[PDB]
RNA sequence: UUGCCACUCAGAACUGCUUACGGCGGGGAAUCCAACUGUAUAAUUAAAACAUAGGUUUGU
RNA sequence: GGCCAUAACUGAAAAGGGGCAACAGAGAACCUGGGUUAUAUUCCAAAAAGAAAUUGCAUGUGG
């Protein structure tokens, strides 16, 4: 038939995120020479809000250690972290809530936001808001940290990534229930073009696996292959424990 | 105890506001044209810029001048610090007078000073700028 | 006897731009634009965003050629900070400094 | 327009070399001087017999 | 003892509280106590506490919310 | 005493039901309450932004926090750090 | 201390229609279905369908 | 051989190639009066019917 809304969507076209009124992407400071051998001291100025994102951006700026200028840094804010707090990013940092001092460095146990998987992507685990990461474990003999993911699942990452302290802001956001369609309408025209979801069972049998029948019925079993080709793999994608537990 | 004559402030809160200014002649209270305290100061409104070391020549002299006003500025528009630079609050704290056609000879004697005494090393400190 | 008028330039949209009504000496009723008046001078919108004092909020016209002086007080940072957050500045660059040069330098 | 508020000043730029014109005027309550200038036309408004004496010459 | 060692300091005279004015105390030397509390930002919370240090004055930190307080007479 | 048992969420009425209506009630009480700010000492903080609170009093932005000002796990994590800090320099 | 620049309501009698532009909800009792406002078969289908908030699940 | 001056041709640091896309966003130095069969914030000529603002280059009075 046609092509189904979830593969008639890698096309990106309408289905695409909007970002108009965004910030630029939320990152660390770029790990350059001065959060290796030393910190550097920075100041939080501005607290934005992002259209689309629960968690506070705030503008901290450092200055550049080559030129003379005041490169200006985005960061996702630790819940906490106010407008003038001379957060300090690098190696010798102190470890107040907001600062960005190794992983590897960090005491163990602790409560690590805005965490980064590979020594020096900026920072990418731990970032929604509210969501962060517990520091579990530190292996010096392989120099990496074993921290806890907001998922369950624990990983271990380099004991030379950076990592902020503390939560992520805008924590509870999910909690405050929408109570109707216009409050969904507006949090979606932030973010990308997917509401509202029409089930895929009241589609026509030509738009959609399920769709079809004189009743609205998934004919064969909504768990579906990990293997199954694109435009079939539509329902519970291997699906390996399935329904209300 | 805090602002003795001769001791240097910041000029804060006027069109002098980061300078740095030696008080000459603190007061208390007066009648009707000062109901604040009235320190009386001599100051830089021309640092001299930084010596070159090249070019050792007359614009040594035009660029190590020092440049003074003289105002009764209210104690709460100071901030007192430390230093002093002993310029005579008894020998040139009163040949400095205020009053009209003093100010024009006057100042230019606490500013004759500031020419030697810079030219000289005394404090290498009143003599910077108060980066802001 | 009420007469309605003209948008009399070629832009005939009500736009925040054009905002136009004035009698006339030979009682031809007829509408001209405003000017957008900018709001004036302020300070940094990180330092608590207020307008600046002794300034005035003059259009990329007016303020392109009118005095400096109109623009900016005689302090330092004038025209960009208020005498508050000069004020403040002035301490902060001197109380940073003392409590430094004894700090950075308690070691014979 | 400006409006020369002397009689020295005005005698001044009122005597100048632009000189387009200066047009003698006569109207209620007062006499008035408007000398064309190239750009702009100051005007000396008077109430006082110095209207007729300086008519004459100027 | 914060508000015993303050209770007779307003027992006795000129009670002053306020940060402006609790320089204006300094300068005019007529100032024998001065108490910050820790509830303010450290820039005239670091100012006034330069004053005390420049004159010699005594400092008390101990937490119509009262930030700053100084004293003429003691009690 | 208007509006004696469902109060703030009064702009609704009828609809959403009572739960919906009670769980969101005890969220948008809190955004729009004033919280105290450990600066200027004064309730000042308002939720100018969802995670944002400014303090006009206090001219200060904190973040965090959705619908309270301090998530009441980061008032755990703020003494995990000194905790974690003066513990663990001393 | 009574001077000058206000049409709104309230009441009184008086009289006279129980006949008077225009504009301007019929209401109640129930049963069923959908919670709701919403969308939607342009050119026969506006619904009980879609959406929806909510609930859960799966993958990661 | 230097008073003074234009010019040549070098070449001082300076990261992030250009370039479009808005007759409703931004921006934008002019206002009345009046004498066309039909144009005018467009035209009017010298008692510009007037009055302004403004850009470029110039001579020159002010330091
Ligand atoms: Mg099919
Ligand atoms: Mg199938
Ligand atoms: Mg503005």
């Amino acid at each position: 038939g046609k092509t189904v809304l979830s593969c008639r969507k890698g096309n990106g076209s309408v289905y695409q995120v909007h970002g108009h009124k965004r910030l630029g992407p939320a990152k660390l400071r770029i790990l350059d020479y001065a959060e290796r051998h030393g910190y550097m001291r920075g100041v939080v100025k501005s607290i934005e809000h992002e259209a689309g994102r629960g968690a506070a951006l705030a503008r901290v700026e450092f200055r550049h250690p080559y030129k003379f200028r005041r490169v200006k840094e985005l960061m996702v804010a630790p819940e906490g972290m106010f407008t003038g707090q001379s957060v300090f990013c690098g190696q010798k940092a102190p470890l107040a809530i907001g600062n960005v001092l190794p992983l590897g460095q960090i005491t163990e146990g602790c409560i690590v936001c805005n965490v980064e998987a590979k020594p020096g992507d900026r920072g990418t685990l731990a970032r929604a808001s509210g969501d962060y990461c517990i520091i579990i474990s530190h292996n010096h003999e392989t120099g990496r940290t074993r921290l806890k993911l907001p998922s369950g699942q624990k990983k271990s990452v380099p004991s030379t990534s950076r990592a902020m302290i503390g939560i992520i802001s805008g924590g509870g956001r999910i909690e405050k229930p929408v109570l109707k369609a216009g409050n969904s309408f507006y949090r979606f025209r932030g973010k990308r073009n997917c509401w509202p979801k029409v089930r895929g069972v009241a589609r026509n049998p030509v738009e959609h696996p399920h769709g079809g029948g004189n009743h609205q019925h998934i004919g064969h079993p909504s768990t579906v292959s990990r293997h199954s080709p694109p435009g079939q793999k539509v329902g519970l994608i291997a699906a390996r424990r399935t329904g209300r537990i | 105890k805090f602002l003795k004559p001769g001791k240097v402030v910041i000029v804060t809160a006027g069109r002098y506001a980061g300078h740095k200014a030696v008080i000459v002649q603190n007061s208390d209270i007066a009648t009707k044209e000062r109901p604040y305290g009235r320190a009386l100061l001599a100051g830089i409104k021309k640092y001299p810029k930084k010596v070159v070391r090249g070019m050792s020549k007359q614009t040594i002299a035009r660029r190590s001048q020092v440049g003074v006003f003289l105002r009764v500025v209210n104690h709460k528009h100071f901030l007192p610090t430390r230093y002093n630079v002993d310029m005579s609050k008894e020998l040139r704290g009163k040949i400095n007078v205020s009053d009209a056609s003093k100010r024009s000879r006057s100042k230019r004697l606490v500013r004759h000073v500031f020419q030697a005494r810079y030219n000289a090393g005394s404090s290498m400190w009143f003599f910077q700028r108060l980066r802001f | 006897s009420c007469p309605r008028v003209q948008y009399r330039r070629r832009m005939h949209y009500a736009t925040r731009g054009n905002r136009m009504m004035v009698r006339t000496p030979g009682n031809k009723l007829v509408m001209q634009k405003r000017a957008k008046r900018s709001q004036g001078i302020h300070t940094p919108w990180v330092l608590g965003h207020k307008r600046l004092g002794g300034t005035k909020a003059l259009r990329h016209i007016d303020a392109r050629l009118a005095s400096r002086h109109e623009k900016s007080v005689s302090r330092a940072y004038g025209g960009v900070l208020s005498h508050d957050q000069v004020r403040d500045r002035v301490v902060r660059a001197f109380l940073v400094e003392e409590q430094r040069i004894v700090k950075q330098a308690l070691k014979e | 327009p400006r409006e020369i508020k002397t009689l020295k000043e005005f005698l001044a730029i009122c005597s100048r070399k632009d000189a387009r014109c200066v047009k003698v005027k006569h109207n209620p309550s007062a006499t008035k001087f408007k000398v064309r200038c190239s750009r702009y036309l100051y005007t000396l408004v008077v109430n006082d017999k110095k209207k007729a004496d300086k008519i004459e010459r100027s | 003892t914060i508000n015993a060692k303050l209770q007779l300091v307003m027992k006795s005279g000129k009670y002053v509280l306020g940060t402006q004015q609790a320089l204006t105390t300094l300068r005019q030397g007529r100032s024998k106590l001065i108490v910050i509390s820790n509830n303010c930002p450290p820039i005239r919370r670091a100012e006034v506490e330069y004053y005390c240090t420049l004159s010699k004055t005594p400092i008390h930190h101990y937490s119509f919310r009262t930030c700053v307080l100084s004293v003429t007479n003691v009690g | 005493k208007r509006t004696v048992k469902m109060g703030v969420m009064g702009r609704y009425g009828t609809r959403y039901g009572a739960n919906p209506r009670k769980r969101a009630k005890k969220l948008e009480v809190s955004q729009h309450a004033k919280h105290f700010c450990s600066f200027c000492g004064k309730f000042a903080f308002r939720r100018k932004a969802v995670g944002i609170w400014r303090c006009d009093g206090c001219s200060k932005t904190v973040a965090g926090g959705a619908y309270t000002l301090s998530t009441p796990n980061n008032s755990t994590v703020r003494s995990t750090v000194r905790r974690l800090r003066e513990l663990a320099k001393i």
